[PDB]
RNA sequence: UGAGCCUUGAUGUGUAGGAUAGGUGGGAGGCUUUGAAGUGUGGACGCCAGUCUGCAUGGAGCCGACCUUGAAAUACCACCCUUUAAUGUUUGAUGUUCUAACGUUGACCCGUAAUCCGGGUUGCGGACAGUGUCUGGUGGGUAGUUUGACUGGGGCGGUCUCCUCCUAAAGAGUAACGGAGGAGCACGAAGGUUGGCUAAUCCUGGUCGGACAUCAGGAGGUUAGUGCAAUGGCAUAAGCCAGCUUGACUGCGAGCGUGACGGCGCGAGCAGGUGCGAAAGCAGGUCAUAGUGAUCCGGUGGUUCUGAAUGGAAGGGCCAUC
RNA sequence: GCCCGGAUAGCUCAGUCGGUAGAGCAGGGGAUUGAAAAUCCCCGUGUCCUUGGUUCGAUUCCGAGUCCGGGCAC
RNA sequence: CGCGGGGUGGAGCAGCCUGGUAGCUCGUCGGGCUCAUAACCCGAAGAUCGUCGGUUCAAAUCCGGCCCCCGCAACCA
């Protein structure tokens, strides 16, 4: 579909299953996200992790 | 701390006599080893013994191929020899002279070289 | 595997060693097929299936036999006197730095373990795995190291051996005498394949049995048909 | 004759080392009609004299065990990688030979006064052609269809969605193949927040860019900036820089502009938790309007919500998202 | 979006069972001929892709991800 | 009409895809060999990218207008 920056996910850090969804350029910085977000499943701010890999 | 003697890998067939063929022409020799029954033993040539050019057409090329094909039937024991001589080329003595210094007894050098009785036309090269 | 000596041979065909046979009877035979004129060790090798490729990944520890090893971890106590007088008493063959040392650099060594406090250690430390027919270093690999030697020694005597991942993927660990029952050694054997199942391999379900083979110091070994509960479970 | 599975037998010549270093546990030694060893004869034999050893002979020790060298040490029993012969074993591949299925639009007989057809003998071919089911290719021979609208006639050409300006008539912004330009993304800072600061251009002086770097002074007063188009915008900056940061939040949401509907826009405030700031306060993406895709279908993760007799499970639902 | 399979002299390949950086042709110099076409010669270059890991040491031996090339997916 | 391609040192061709980069074979000029020319060898010179504008820090290149060269199209009753 659009552009070359392409989509990831963003895994809660928590144990529970939970994520964001967000796009990033891949190709210019490859360098994985760290990032504090709110999970409403532990309720509360957590890091979130990662980018669409095992 | 090993450092090599054996030549290759241990000998295989075994035939203890043979033939070699030396066919002898304007640019290029080719000695081919065979047993008594008709099957190709090994071969080298002088082309294939890394001279080209104008060398691959010399009596000093013909011998450096001989030894080149000695060593490659040595895996099948043979000590004795009968040589066919084959064509107008230079190398063709010079050829069988490179196999008695190889350590081989020749039995016969039968000049074999092939001639029409009249038979088929030759090309006409070099014309006017 | 055993020699072409004309004996050898005889020996080898009337003892009926190597192949195949169940876990109560294998260890009462193998007491009967000795090679040795005095008291056998004996070893398992345990085949875990999936991760042969990394002599760190699958299962390593230690585990309790309810009958302590006699001959086979035979025990010493690194230290020049760290809360020394409990392990030294305890039945231990050696309690030093000085002569276990010299000893290890200079190469060979027939002893399993000398257990060492920190400071121990620090002083003279180990080197390699590459250990081949010798067996004799403690490491994290075993990871039983950790960390007082009157525990381990005494634990060793009451019921403690060691486990490994070797690069074959086989576990080789030492089960007992033949001075032992067949009980006994049955008895070790079962809780060395519960020890393997019970820790769990990382991409393996269970004591994952290609093939277990029990071995005694010269008699030979018998390859094992059952995972040792019993002798069939259905 | 390939391969697998599998029965027994085997090699691994590095650097140091007497030589022997396939990975690794046990292990202080193994003694039927010995276990000798050892010189000798041949075979296999290869990172060359280095291993195993048929066996003449000999019934008179290999050799570790802290015997030594070396990260690992050797004897000796397990373990199992490589290569691998011997052989076992199932199956495939191949040929040749057979004949008994099977073909015979070969012959001869008989039904027969048909000599089609059947039955008989006999020759030739032969597990091949053949034919059924499965299956890859090919296949306009055959068949069922498809092949846009707009359009100053229609074909050719252009164009179809979304943004900005004009036409547009001083609220709604409303046509024409009317005039003029762009978008199909970017961004982890180019977002948040605190704090600070202010532009194009020209002149004058200026160590070589004296047409234009960097510098200083002055005039000017944004003529600039604005991720990218134009219009609106902005100095309390919506511009430029620095510090800490992840409110590019989850649940909602009065009230509303807007559209035939689908849908799209807007948002005080409330609840949870948080960032920045002394605090007030600020923050639910980017100064705004372009940066798009209904539904079916199928995918991945979560969720006792359900799950065709009970219990579980494929499956279905909800939520996240492709 | 998987399974595959490659990523080096400039190139293709490869001595590379981990103890150890090459063949064929490419550019310069020398050596000879109506310079040349053409002999023969001596140099041609790599932390084997970026990261993990076995180990006495290993790029390759065991592994995760980027790019190229080949299938089945939709 | 209309649509698309082209305009390079004296000749024929390349580079033209948000861009900074001028290359090849001929021909030319200087030196050389040859009695002399041809050829042959060595060295050098030669394009302010048709033209005008625009966007851009920068344009042969991208964008717009005009002239010039080519290909196709300019029907249907």
């Amino acid at each position: 579909a659009k552009g070359i920056r392409e989509k990831i996910k963003l895994v809660s850090s928590a144990g529970t299953g939970h994520f964001y969804t967000t796009t990033k350029n891949k190709r210019t910085k490859p360098e994985k996200l760290e990032l504090k977000k709110f999970d409403p499943v532990v309720r509360q701010h957590v890091i979130y992790k990662e980018a669409k890999i095992k | 701390a090993k450092a090599p003697i054996r030549a290759r890998k241990r000998v295989r067939k075994q035939v203890s006599d043979g033939v070699a063929h030396i066919h002898a022409s304007f640019n290029n020799t080719i000695v081919t080893i065979t047993d008594r029954q008709g099957n190709a033993l090994g071969w080298a040539t002088a082309g294939g013994s890394g001279f080209r050019g104008s060398r691959k057409s010399t009596p000093f090329a013909a011998q450096v191929a001989a030894e080149r094909c000695a060593d490659a039937v040595k895996e099948y024991g043979i000590k004795n020899l009968e040589v066919m001589v084959k064509g107008p080329g230079p190398g063709r003595e010079s050829t069988i002279r490179a196999l008695n210094a190889a350590g081989f007894r020749i039995t016969n050098i039968t000049d074999v070289t092939p001639i029409p009785h009249n038979g088929c036309r030759p090309p006409k090269k070099r014309r006017v | 595997m055993a020699k072409l000596t004309k004996r050898m041979r005889v020996i080898r065909e009337k003892v009926d060693a190597t192949k195949q046979y169940d876990i109560n009877e294998a260890i009462a035979l193998l007491k009967e097929l000795a090679t040795a004129k005095f008291v056998e060790s004996v070893d398992v090798a345990v085949n875990l299936g999936i991760d042969a490729r990394k002599s760190d990944q699958n299962v390593r520890g230690a585990t309790v036999l309810p009958h302590g090893t006699g001959r086979s971890v035979r025990v010493a106590v690194f230290t020049q006197g760290a809360n020394a007088e409990a392990a030294k008493a305890a039945g231990a063959e050696l309690v030093g730095m000085e002569d276990l040392a010299d000893q290890i650099k200079k190469g060979e060594m027939n002893f399993d373990v000398v257990i060492a406090s920190p400071d121990a250690m620090r002083v003279v430390g180990q080197l390699g795995q590459v250990l081949g027919p010798r067996g004799l270093m403690p490491n994290p690999k075993v990871g039983t190291v950790t960390p007082n030697v009157a525990e381990a020694v005494k634990n060793a005597k009451a019921g403690q051996v060691r486990y490994r991942n070797d690069k074959n993927g086989i576990i080789h660990t030492t089960i007992g005498k033949v001075d032992f029952d067949a009980d006994k050694l049955k008895e070790n054997l079962e809780a060395l394949l519960v020890a393997l199942k019970k820790a769990k391999p990382t991409q393996a379900k269970g004591v994952y049995i290609k093939k277990v083979s029990i071995s005694t110091t010269m008699g030979a070994g018998v390859a094992v048909d059952q995972a040792g509960l019993s002798a069939s479970v259905n």
